[PDB]
RNA sequence: CGCGCCGCGGCGAGCCCGAGGGCCCCGCGGCGGAGCGAGCGCGAGACGCCCCGGGCCCGCCGCGCCCCUGCGGGCGUGC
RNA sequence: GCCCGCCGCGGUGCUGACGCGCAGAUCGCUCGUCGGAGCCGGGCAUGGGGGCGAAAGACUCAUCGAACCGCCUGGUAGCUGGUUGCCUCCGAAAUGUCUCCCAGGACAGCCGCCGCCCGCAGUUGCGGCCCGUAGAGCGCUGGCCGGCGG
RNA sequence: GUGGGCCCCUCCUGGUAAGCAGGACGGGCGAGGCGGGACGAUCCGGACGCCGGGCCAGGGUGCGCCGCCGGGGCCGGAACGGCGUCGGCCG
RNA sequence: CGCGAGGGCCGCACCCGGCGCUGGCGCGACGUGAUUUCUGCCCAGUGCCAGACCGUCACCGUGAAGCGAUCCGCCGAAGCCCUGGUAAACGGCGGGAGUAAUGACUCUCUUAAGGUAGCCAAAUGCCUCGUCGGGCAAUUUCCGACGGCAUGAAUGGAC
RNA sequence: AAGACCCUUUUGAGCUUGACUCCAGCCCGGGCCUGUGGGGCGGGGCCGCCCCGCUCACCCGGUCGCGCGGGGACCCGCCCGGGCGGGGAGUUCGGCUGGGGCGGCGCGCCUGCUACACCGGACCGCAGGCGUCCCACGGCGGGCUCAGCGAGGACCCUCCCGCGGAGCAGAAGGGCACAAGCCCGCCCGACCCGCGCCCCCCGUGCCGGCGCGGGCCGCGAAAGCGGGGCCUACCGAUCCUUCGCCGCCCCGGCCGCGGGCGCGGAGGUGGCAGAAAAGUUACCACAGGGAUAACUGGCUUGUGGCCGCCGAGCGCCCGCAGCGACGCGGCUUUUUGAUCCUUCGAUGUCGGCUCUUCCUACCGUCCGCGCGCACCGGCGCGGAAGCGUCGGAUUGUUCACCCGUUCAAGGGAUCGUGAGCUGGGUUUAGA
RNA sequence: AGCGGCCGCCACCA
């Protein structure tokens, strides 16, 4: 996000910011598989075990 | 665009690791006729920082 | 930008410079537009008219 | 707009006035196999992308609605147009 | 280089230094001569200094009537 | 990856000097940092829609929101500039229609030249038909002040 | 070749208006020399080969600056004021 | 957040390569930005994901008809559709009427949920040189309070 | 320095994506590569699937081939098929317009008016309409007369007079009474084949209309009338597709399928004489344009500002000391608009500082008059531009607002003044 | 226009 356009997906904007979701699918090409690739979920949480 | 810091890396020339000066790839010692009927005997040398 | 649309200022003076024309004189009786029926029958009779007949 | 069953209207067939019944015209599936067809399939063989124009200003809301009008006695055809309308329905006696 | 129109030269129901072969000699196409019809195909005389119009003839589309070799011929009518 | 401070490395303010320069970025004073993600030299690696970037679309030999060199290439322009002796005879248009047309065109008009052939008028008078404007008016379609009589 | 026009006189439409914008018959500048309107593409006259003589349109005639005398009177701009001066009409 | 190597991410015309002399205390992809104190509500929309084969959805293959070209049927992978999960994914987080000068209160229409803890005319407030207070002889600046054209919680909130 | 702002050009380029058309790559299925055996399910009367051994293809590891393995007819590769695919490629992103944009749609048609009595005549001129509706709301014949006033009649009926004051699908204008309106009877001219003219107009097309020659019909006793709905609007090329006649061709022959052609309709282009098409640039452009905006000046003067005339009233009384409503007439160019004449191969574009000169519509000082002028102090008018009109707090400010003093008018000069300065504002590129 | 049951999924030369 700090970047210009040209330079990444995420690149550009009057506030820095992505735009979109940040998940993208398993079958992105290559150039374009940036972010959180093929999330399950995503978030802060407990709970587990 | 451009291409992106992920597709620069593939193609190596600055982004290849550092190994000079390292002391070789870390294995198990081979499976020979010896190890597979009986055992071999060896002796701690150094302990050396890779 | 906008430019003018319409005048007809110079054209009354242009439609006089060769004259007003008129028409062939022979578009005062042309046949076009007559009653077939008649145009027939005129046909007809002069054919059987030996002093106009042009029949061979 | 509504239609009459039958009609009684001139037969070319038989050169005179005969008694029609109505139905309403369709056109029928493109062959395969028409000349046009077999241009545009070819052009369209390869790299390169649509060949020709596909139309998208739509404007009317409807379509002139054409009659058939079958012999009785002879099984001769004839279509009558009709003026733009929403709803044709023929009736239904005979 | 190709298309249109105009002028002048030669010859004229004809015209013509293709290429080639022996500034001279010989030299095919082609275009013009008949049109009309998608096509099967059919196929022009009757008048006129010239020009313009009329009338008629040929083809394409339709239709009376008569006939031989026959969905073929002849003779007509109409835009 | 502490603080004052020399060389070094950098480049804050004077919006100082200079600005036909000492100089196609320099000079003076002032200023940041100075044991560290510190500074310097040589060798080597990455090549153009590619590289490299503690990220400014920065840098890639005074060239970068796509280097440089030769060719395709005398690239296309309805757009701006220019377009070289004399005399004589004629002489316009800036309008109608259509156009991804509106700084451009095609067809018509206007004009020139070349012709060819054998009554006429941008005028008055006389005769016959046509029009609904100025004015006038309130019958028609509407609008508007009041006074008498049943 | 042209398909950006413009101005005057009369007649109009939008606008508070405009040296604003849009239409109409005829004329002009454009593409028209010369004189005059001090001065101006278009107003008033007059439309053009090179000269000599004559007549004179439009405008004018104290000096600059070509050309005048006689005679009869008077002595940018609105609503609204004036016992300034000369002349009238009604009582 | 993804991956246990027959893998994952990337290079690359082809053959062949980088991370990798590596192995989850690792490698790779992203966001936020020391400490202290905290990090609320919404899975309807878009995105991502796994579990089921309902409808749809290719060639191939196969049956019936035909002189043959061919026509009509059946079969049906992934995907979509369907059933769920997910906000430190992208993002979003209220109206009217009265009620003791205010309104604890109540009725009401409404959303996927109706902005919580906090902060403020702020480098974010149009109206606006806001109101009050401090300071000055005098202040569209300043500080402190009060409460939102269009403040607000890893778009990280406050200190 | 051939404006970098602004606009135009059928001139670009960087970036984005729910623009239009596509490409790598990846995922999925069948086939060939490809052996040799054992089994189960299902269907149809041999076909489809699925499962699991072996090793010999093919594939992977260990080893100095020093005394060894793992997978396996599946994977890879190749051929064809389907899905994802701004990662990447190429291209597009209408027009008119008192500048462009937002908005609107005189962009194809129709009525009345503008329009100045033939025809024709402009605007983002005025008041409006159209993209449909109807097998009857159509054709023909016969009969009939409407809207209504007046006057009657138990809690619709009758007479009389009735120029249309009703009706005739929907705008507006025109038209119509033994009808063009209403009711009844029978019907399908809301047909077929072939031509011509009118409007618009280049005398091209298209919509729409009209006049005819020949068939076949409807109604009427008959003469007649009828190619829809009284008239002026209600709609569509080439190429392709689809259907309907009656035929011709498939070129070495013939037959059957099929394909093509001559004529006519239908599927549509409303941006309507008819490309297949989304945004952004504050990173930027190119050719040009004063044919066209942002700043001076010019014309105008609504708005701003200043000045008269009249006399309802106020002022104890008392219209004019001072005032003056309702109305009416002017001036100025120090406000802001309106316009687009000059300038786009460039006239440096706010304020302040400094410095000079000018105007009078005069605030203090000078000279006269007036008062609801006792003095003091105020107020009104005429002449008068010589001197004076200042120091500070906040704001880039012009303006404004307060504090203080000898108490404090208003303006012009390219909105005077950037090769005089300054650079706070506005006004590139960072955030 | 195509299957299915106003919903889905898929097609696209005047
Ligand atoms: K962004
Ligand atoms: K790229
Ligand atoms: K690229
Ligand atoms: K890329
Ligand atoms: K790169
Ligand atoms: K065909
Ligand atoms: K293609
Ligand atoms: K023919
Ligand atoms: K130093
Ligand atoms: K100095
Ligand atoms: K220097
Ligand atoms: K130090
Ligand atoms: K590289
Ligand atoms: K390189
Ligand atoms: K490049
Ligand atoms: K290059
Ligand atoms: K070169
Ligand atoms: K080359
Ligand atoms: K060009
Ligand atoms: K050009
Ligand atoms: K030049
Ligand atoms: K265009
Ligand atoms: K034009
Ligand atoms: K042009
Ligand atoms: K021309
Ligand atoms: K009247
Ligand atoms: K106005
Ligand atoms: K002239
Ligand atoms: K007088
Ligand atoms: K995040
Ligand atoms: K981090
Ligand atoms: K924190
Ligand atoms: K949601
Ligand atoms: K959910
Ligand atoms: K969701
Ligand atoms: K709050
Ligand atoms: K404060
Ligand atoms: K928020
Ligand atoms: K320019
Ligand atoms: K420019
Ligand atoms: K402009
Ligand atoms: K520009
Ligand atoms: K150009
Ligand atoms: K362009
Ligand atoms: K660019
Ligand atoms: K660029
Ligand atoms: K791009
Ligand atoms: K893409
Ligand atoms: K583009
Ligand atoms: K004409
Ligand atoms: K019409
Ligand atoms: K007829
Ligand atoms: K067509
Ligand atoms: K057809
Ligand atoms: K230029
Ligand atoms: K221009
Ligand atoms: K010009
Ligand atoms: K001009
Ligand atoms: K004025
Ligand atoms: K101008
Ligand atoms: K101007
Ligand atoms: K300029
Ligand atoms: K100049
Ligand atoms: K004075
Ligand atoms: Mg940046
Ligand atoms: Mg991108
Ligand atoms: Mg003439
Ligand atoms: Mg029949
Ligand atoms: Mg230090
Ligand atoms: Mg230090
Ligand atoms: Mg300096
Ligand atoms: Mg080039
Ligand atoms: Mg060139
Ligand atoms: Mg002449
Ligand atoms: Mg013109
Ligand atoms: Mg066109
Ligand atoms: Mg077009
Ligand atoms: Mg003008
Ligand atoms: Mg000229
Ligand atoms: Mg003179
Ligand atoms: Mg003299
Ligand atoms: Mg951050
Ligand atoms: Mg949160
Ligand atoms: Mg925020
Ligand atoms: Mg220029
Ligand atoms: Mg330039
Ligand atoms: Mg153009
Ligand atoms: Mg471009
Ligand atoms: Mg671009
Ligand atoms: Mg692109
Ligand atoms: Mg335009
Ligand atoms: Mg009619
Ligand atoms: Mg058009
Ligand atoms: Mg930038
Ligand atoms: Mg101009
Ligand atoms: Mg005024
Ligand atoms: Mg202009
Ligand atoms: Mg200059
Ligand atoms: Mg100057
Ligand atoms: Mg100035
Ligand atoms: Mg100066
Ligand atoms: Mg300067
Ligand atoms: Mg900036």
């Amino acid at each position: 996000v700090a970047m210009n356009p040209v330079d990444h997906p995420h690149g550009g904007g009057n506030h820095q910011h992505i735009g979109v979701s940040s998940c993208v699918p398993r079958n992105a090409v290559p150039g374009q598989k940036v972010g959180l690739i093929a999330a399950r979920r995503t978030g802060c949480s407990g709970g587990k075990r | 665009g451009r291409r992106i810091r992920v597709q620069r890396k593939g193609a190596g020339s600055v982004f290849r690791a550092h190994v000079a000066r390292r002391l070789g790839a870390a294995k198990l010692r081979a499976n020979d006729f010896a190890e597979r009927t009986g055992s071999v005997r060896g002796v701690v040398k150094a302990i050396l920082h890779d | 930008a906008k430019l003018k649309n319409h005048t007809s200022k110079n054209q009354n003076r242009k439609d006089h410079r060769n004259g007003i024309k008129k028409p062939k004189k022979s578009a005062y009786t042309s046949h076009k537009g007559m009653c077939p029926k008649y145009l027939r029958n005129l046909r007809r009779s002069r054919a059987n008219d030996p002093r106009q007949s042009l029949r061979p | 707009v509504t239609y009459p069953a039958e009609r009684r209207t001139f037969c070319k067939r038989e050169g005179k006035h005969t008694v029609h019944k109505a139905s309403l015209y369709k056109k029928g599936k493109d062959s395969l196999l028409a000349q046009g067809k077999r241009r545009y399939d070819r052009k369209q063989r390869g790299f390169g992308g649509q060949t020709k124009p596909i139309f998208r200003r739509k404007a009317k809301t409807t379509k002139k609605q054409v009659i058939r009008l079958t012999c009785s006695s002879c099984k001769c055809q004839t279509f009558q147009v009709l003026k733009r309308c929403h709803r044709l329905e023929i009736s239904r006696l005979g």
